[PDB]
């Protein structure tokens, strides 16, 4: 089915063709126009106050990253490398060995904030809700150094955030 | 909201009544509190000396009335 | 929607259209920012018989 | 006192000046459901200080010929200041007994800047641009002058003061809002303001920059002003000048807002459909309109005193 | 002939003038060239899917939509009918998104400013609609070969309906601006006319077709999901 | 001596971060998000960043999208034409260091190989309200400095 | 007339911020003199206020401290500045404040929020986190040549 956006013709009585000189003289459309501005002058902005008013986000909002503890506080992570297999931008680096008590950790695990995507796609591959994009957006900084995270980086944002992080994944966990 | 757009067109309203103001007060006060006086023809300059010449102290806008007869 | 009466009036007249009814600002209408936890559905191979995944 | 008077003219010209483009900014702001500046001082009252403090410190970033590159900002700065001393509010500074020809003459040799910049650029490109915008100005130029001529001839005289005792009982507007119209759209074309802005439309597809910015700004304040005294005439009582200052202040307010306002409400011309505008519609009816005018103090015995 | 070498995106327009009159155009493309099709070659169909979340990046769901559908017909399998839905219901929400960027853009592009702020608050809408399903506002990698990523959140569908309830007078106030301006007209009337058969031999689709009166739209001639 | 030195300073750098006229380089979808930080909600208009400067007015260049090979001249170009004091803002993983191109052959690795980069705005695309954080980084970045100071100590 | 009821309306918020003082203190600090109720306070000194007949956005606002961790921020200010349990709500990722609804306690929680610290000495600086790979053969400390 279809419809014509621009097939009228207009009509050559000498009513309407006086109400087209009209407009044509006295610039009726344009004026009509102006209504239109002067309308949203008197309407209330859409601004809100950064940085005292955020806008709304949601508990999928993907952030900043951060690395997970169990409520014990021991890694959640056990370097397994799916996240690093599955990241499209290749930001993730990882290195393991068996812990001094023999448990399966990282000695290495770093993402170039400057190569990764936030595409969220780690922290579906991960097993143990180890990585996760955590809901800080408020992180830029000076040098290009400062983006490229290690471990002691991404664990401090996980004890940094973690409160927030909990939350949002009760959530949403459900939909996952 | 759109009253927060009064404030600077008070303030350039301000700055545009300065200049009408002044000149009026001013004009007054350089011609004894009258209008500065109009001369854009001949015989209303010649009028206006005429006045400084009969003012006694050469100001065109000192006035003698009857009180010189 | 705290516009004044006669300014509410002033602006649909300039616009030629009923604003209030419509308004761009969102207010109570939009749905909690928390919400009660889903239970989603689960799909049709999820049976525990007749199911060989050779057949589908 | 007398360069006192000057000087209460040329500050407040340049304060005004400055906080129109705060004015600008916040009124386009508000019609594009937005606030403009309103951090920097409240309700962004100190952004035109900041501004111009930043513009004045900024690096003053070769000319073709220096004489004519500092020559062009003088011309536009001096000239502007220029065509405010015979502007009766309601007392001129100057009372001349041909004011309107004097601004006529006066806005004539504003072009000048336009070209000695456009020579100066060493660009063959802005050369161009520069003469693109002459061009346009000329053409304008031509309604201004007959539309004028039209209303004087309701006036009697080149006095600009006179034009407020023709308007003691009614607006000029009323007997000649067609010419009143072309004129509006004249001063905008005139002052390359938008849907005329095509030195800025088109070129796009420190200090030297400021002054040349104040320039154009005095001028548009001073042609609404002059658009006010023209159509909307003010009643002068000789007791109260202050009552006809702020009356006649505040309509030119509303019309320079009213160039904001076409700003925020229409796309651009193209220049030759600019020139079609002029050259094929408002110069046929101003022609037209000025024979008319002509024509009508003496068919009704309405032709006003000499003096 | 003066010769312009410069008069979305970063463009270089090489062009040669008589006057007014354009007698050549001769585009310089590339400044965005970044070797994705190589690149997609290096990643699993997983991985390659981002990519096209930044390709048209005003139309992000629907380049996801495509290789989608491409990838499904290759698998031969069928994504369920509840995620079908969800990708027209998006689709349509990302043609909005995109004709919003299209019209406002090019009329701020010559002169008419005010539309774009209006209009781009609703596009601000949208990003949450898409921030909401996917934690993204632009690049979702939301809808995947074999359906989407997650179900919708509760309360969304109700929050798109509120939005849609009042966006057709969003577009009346931008055609209240444009369509009956005759200096609008005046820019856009028989500017760039093309013929229905030299459109179809240039290899043009879309509204660069039905423009021409061309009777075409793959939604309905060739329909998916 | 030190006081007028110290208030100076001060009044300098409050007139040019509260007049931050920026030059945009819209190369891809990082421009995107660019010009909603210009849209009504945050209004960057509002804290005296102006939507679009021209070059040669501009004091803060922000670099919105992946900078291929090609267009690398180009920015370098655009940069060196700016009058002092000139800041550049680097937005997005392509900018930032090549994101998602990173490997590419025909991407410069990040725009910093070309200009000094005073701000890096993380995200892809970072959110128009992370971008604006960047730019209040930025305004922060210039309030510290303390040209004046410096020069009556040389 | 109602412009009598607005009017009235902008003198509450003068007595609404403690008086004239604190109305100007608000405005040249966070340019808004809205007045809202206190949702709550954090240990930084930042307050919370909600009015939810503003539109969706501006319905939730913080006023931050005057200092935090030792820097003065009366006028340096800073988003990052929010503690996490209180960024869910002023983002309206959740509806119940933390007063309301507190975060799950941790030992390993950082107990002292810290905002943005680029361009500081606290700035992060990378490195490797791994040890040497390969060992270097040491020679012999004695002459035996
Ligand atoms: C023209 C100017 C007329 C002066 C009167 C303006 C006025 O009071 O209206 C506001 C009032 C509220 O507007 P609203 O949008 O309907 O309500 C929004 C909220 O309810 C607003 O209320 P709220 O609930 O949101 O409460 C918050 C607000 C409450 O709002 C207020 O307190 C009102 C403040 C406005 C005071 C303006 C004083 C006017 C001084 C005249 C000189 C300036 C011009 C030069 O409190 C404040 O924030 C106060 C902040 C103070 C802001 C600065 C105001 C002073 C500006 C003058 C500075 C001079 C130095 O409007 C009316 O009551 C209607 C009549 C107003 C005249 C309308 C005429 C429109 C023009 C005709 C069309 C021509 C177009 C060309
Ligand atoms: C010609 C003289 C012009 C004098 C301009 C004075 C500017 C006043 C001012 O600094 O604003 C207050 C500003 C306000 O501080 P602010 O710029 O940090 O603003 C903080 C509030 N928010 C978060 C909303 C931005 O005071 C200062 O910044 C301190 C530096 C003083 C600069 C003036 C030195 C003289
Ligand atoms: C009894 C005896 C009587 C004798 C006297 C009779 C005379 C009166 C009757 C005649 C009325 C004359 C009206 C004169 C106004 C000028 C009319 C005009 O020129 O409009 C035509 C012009 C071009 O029109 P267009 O559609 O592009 O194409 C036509 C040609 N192809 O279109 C335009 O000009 C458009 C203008 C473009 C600029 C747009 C921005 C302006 C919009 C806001 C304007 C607000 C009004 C100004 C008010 C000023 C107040 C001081
Ligand atoms: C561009 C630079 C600006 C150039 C300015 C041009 C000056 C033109 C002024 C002419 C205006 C005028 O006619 O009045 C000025 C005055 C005569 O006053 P007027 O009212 O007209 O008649 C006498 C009193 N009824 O006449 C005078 O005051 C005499 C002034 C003579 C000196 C002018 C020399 C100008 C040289 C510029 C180079
Ligand atoms: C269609 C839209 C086009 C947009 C074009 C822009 C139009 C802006 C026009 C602004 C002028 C509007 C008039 C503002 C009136 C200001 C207050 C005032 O002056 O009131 C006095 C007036 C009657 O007094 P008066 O002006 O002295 O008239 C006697 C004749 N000399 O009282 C009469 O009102
Ligand atoms: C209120 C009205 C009520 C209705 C009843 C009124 C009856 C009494 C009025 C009778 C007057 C009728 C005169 C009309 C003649 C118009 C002739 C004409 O149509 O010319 C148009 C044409 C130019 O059009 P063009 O754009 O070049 O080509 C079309 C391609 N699209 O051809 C041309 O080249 C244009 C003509 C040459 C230019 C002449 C310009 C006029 C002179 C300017 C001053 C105006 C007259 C004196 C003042
Ligand atoms: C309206 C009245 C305003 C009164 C304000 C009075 C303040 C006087 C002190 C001004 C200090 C200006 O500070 C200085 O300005 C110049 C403007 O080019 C800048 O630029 C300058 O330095 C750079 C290198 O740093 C040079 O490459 C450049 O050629 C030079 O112009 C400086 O980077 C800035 O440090
Ligand atoms: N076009 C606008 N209205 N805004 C704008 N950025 N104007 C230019 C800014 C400006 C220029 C000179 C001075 I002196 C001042 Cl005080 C301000
Ligand atoms: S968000 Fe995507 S690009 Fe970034 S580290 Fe995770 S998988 Fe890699
Ligand atoms: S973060 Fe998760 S997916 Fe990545 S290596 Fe650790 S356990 Fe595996
Ligand atoms: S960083 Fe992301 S959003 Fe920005 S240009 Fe690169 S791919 Fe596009």
């Amino acid at each position: 089915t279809y419809k014509y956006v621009n097939l009228r013709e207009p009509s050559m009585d000498m009513k309407s063709v006086t109400d087209r000189a009209a407009q044509t003289l006295l610039w009726t459309e344009l004026i009509r126009g102006l209504g239109m501005t002067l309308s949203y002058l008197f309407r209330e902005p859409a601004t809100i106050n950064y940085p005292f008013e955020k806008g709304p986000l949601s508990p999928r909002f993907r952030g900043e990253h951060a690395l997970r503890r169990y409520p014990s506080g021991e890694e959640r992570c056990i370097a397994c490398k799916l996240c690093e297999a599955v990241c499209p931008a290749q930001a993730i680096t990882i290195e393991a060995e068996p812990r001094a008590d023999g448990s399966r950790r990282t000695t290495r695990y770093d993402i170039d904030m400057t190569k990764c995507i936030y595409c969220g796609f780690c922290q579906e591959a991960c097993p143990v809700d180890a990585i996760v994009e955590g809901p800080n957006f408020e992180f830029s900084t000076e040098t290009h150094e400062e983006l490229l995270y290690n471990k002691e980086k991404l664990l401090n944002n996980g004890d940094k955030w973690e409160a927030e992080i909990a939350a949002n994944i009760q959530a949403d966990y459900l939909y996952r | 909201m759109w009253f927060e757009v009064l404030p600077g067109i008070a303030v350039m309203g301000v700055c545009l009544f300065i200049p009408g103001m002044a000149t009026a007060r001013i004009h007054r006060f350089s011609n004894g509190g009258k209008e500065k006086r109009v001369a854009h023809y001949p015989y209303q300059w010649y009028l206006m000396e005429r006045d400084r010449r009969v003012s006694g102290v050469n100001r065109s806008y000192v006035s003698k009335g009857l009180e010189n007869i | 929607a705290s516009a004044t009466r006669f300014i509410q009036w002033l602006r649909n007249w300039a616009s030629g259209r009923d604003l209030q009814a419509k308004l761009q600002l969102r207010y109570q209408e939009i749905s909690k920012r928390t919400q009660p936890p889903p239970k989603l559905p689960v799909g049709p191979s999820h049976k525990l018989s007749n199911n060989y995944y050779c057949t589908r | 006192m007398f360069m006192i008077n000057i000087l209460m003219l040329i500050i407040p010209i340049l304060l005004a000046v400055a906080f129109l483009t705060l004015v600008e900014r916040k009124v386009l702001g508000y019609m594009q459901l937005r606030k403009g500046p309103n951090v920097v001082g409240p309700y962004g009252l100190l952004q035109p200080i900041a501004d111009a403090i930043k513009l004045f410190i900024k690096e003053p970033l070769a000319t073709s010929s220096a004489s004519m590159f500092i020559l062009a900002p003088i011309m536009a700065l001096g000239l502007a200041l220029t065509m405010w001393i015979p502007l009766p509010m309601p007392y001129p500074l100057i009372n001349m007994n041909l004011g309107v020809l004097f601004m006529l003459a006066m806005s004539s040799l504003a072009v000048y800047s336009i070209l000695w910049s456009g020579w100066a650029s060493n660009s063959k490109y802005a050369l161009i641009g520069a003469l693109r915008a002459v061009a346009q100005t000329i053409s304008y130029e031509v309604t201004l002058a007959i539309i004028l001529l039209s209303v004087l001839l309701m006036s009697g005289s080149f006095t600009l003061s006179t034009l407020i005792t023709t308007q003691e009982q009614m607006w000029l507007i009323l007997p000649a809002w067609p010419l009143a119209m072309m004129w509006f759209i004249s001063t905008l074309a005139e002052t390359n303001r938008a849907p005329f802005d095509l030195t800025e439309g088109e070129s796009e597809l420190a200090g030297p920059f400021a002054l040349f910015f104040m320039a154009e700004y005095a001028n548009i304040i001073m042609m609404n002003i002059f658009t006010a005294i023209l159509f909307l005439g003010t009643s002068h009582n000789p007791h109260m000048p202050e009552l006809y200052t702020i009356n006649f202040t505040i309509k030119s307010l509303l019309l320079t807002m009213s160039f904001l306002w076409i700003r925020a409400s229409y796309p651009r011309f193209r220049y030759d459909q600019l020139m079609h505008l002029l050259w094929k519609n408002f110069l046929p009816l101003t022609l037209a309109l000025c024979m008319w005018h002509v024509s009508l103090p003496i068919l009704t015995s309405g032709i006003p005193p000499q003096t | 002939n003066l010769t312009l070498n410069f008069g979305h995106g970063v463009l270089r327009l090489v062009m040669e003038l008589s006057g007014e009159m354009v007698r050549k155009c001769d585009p310089h493309i590339g400044l965005l060239h970044r070797g994705t099709e190589k690149l997609i070659e290096y990643k699993t169909y997983l991985q390659a899917l981002p990519y096209f979340d930044r390709l048209d990046y005003v139309s992000m769901m629907c380049n996801e939509q495509a290789y989608s559908l491409a990838v499904e017909k290759l698998l031969n399998i069928r994504p369920p009918p509840r995620a079908q839905w969800i990708r027209v219901l998006f689709g349509e929400i990302t043609r909005l998104l995109n004709h919003i960027m299209a019209v406002t853009t090019h009329a701020l592009d010559i002169g008419a400013m005010t539309p774009f702020f209006w209009m781009f608050e609703e596009r601000e809408k949208m990003f949450e609609f898409y921030e909401r399903v996917s934690g993204a506002r632009m690049h979702a990698a939301y809808v995947r070969p074999g359906g989407v990523h997650q179900d919708l959140p509760l309360g969304l569908m109700d929050d798109i309906y509120e939005f849609s309830k009042n966006f057709s007078l969003r577009i009346d106030e931008l055609e209240e601006m444009l369509t009956n301006n005759r200096i609008w007209r005046n820019r856009t009337v028989d500017i760039g006319i093309v013929t229905a058969e030299d459109a179809l031999n240039y290899g043009f689709s879309g509204v660069m077709l039905r423009g021409s009166g061309i009777q075409w739209d793959l939604r309905k001639t060739q329909p998916y999901d | 001596g030190e006081y007028v030195v110290a208030k100076l300073d001060d009044l300098i750098n409050w007139a040019r971060r509260s007049s931050l006229w920026p030059m945009t380089f819209g190369l891809a979808c990082c421009a995107v998000e660019m010009m909603h930080m210009a849209a009504p909600r945050y209004d960057m208009d509002r804290f005296g960043v102006v939507f679009r400067a021209s070059p040669r007015q501009s004091d803060v260049m922000i670099v919105a999208g992946t900078l291929t090979n090609k267009m690398a001249p180009a920015l370098r170009k655009v940069y060196d034409q700016m009058p002092e004091p000139r800041y550049v803002v680097s937005m997005g993983s392509c900018a930032n260091g090549g994101g998602y191109y990173h490997y590419s052959y025909s991407v410069v690795r990040g725009c910093d190989r070309i200009v000094p980069v005073d701000i890096y705005v993380p995200g892809c695309p970072p959110t128009a309200e992370a971008l604006l954080y960047g730019i209040l980084q930025l305004q922060k970045k210039i309030k510290r400095e303390k040209r004046l100071r410096i020069w009556y100590r040389r | 007339m109602e412009l009598l009821q607005v009017l009235k309306r902008g003198l509450q918020q003068v007595s609404g911020h403690g008086g004239l003082r604190g109305y100007l203190r608000v405005l040249f600090r966070a340019n808004d003199v809205r007045v809202g109720t206190l949702v709550g306070e954090d240990k930084y000194g930042n307050k919370y206020y909600e009015d939810n007949k503003q539109f969706f956005g501006r319905h939730r606002w913080v006023i931050y401290t005057t200092e935090m961790n030792g820097k003065n921020t009366f006028w340096d200010v800073d988003g990052s500045m929010v503690p996490p349990e209180w960024h869910r709500w002023l983002h309206c990722m959740t509806d119940d404040p933390p007063t309301v609804k507190p975060p799950t306690a941790r030992k390993f929680i950082w107990t002292n929020h810290k905002f943005n610290l680029s361009g500081t000495p606290q700035q992060y600086v990378p490195y490797s986190t791994t040890r040497k790979k390969i060992q270097e053969w040491v020679p012999p400390s004695t002459p035996y040549k």
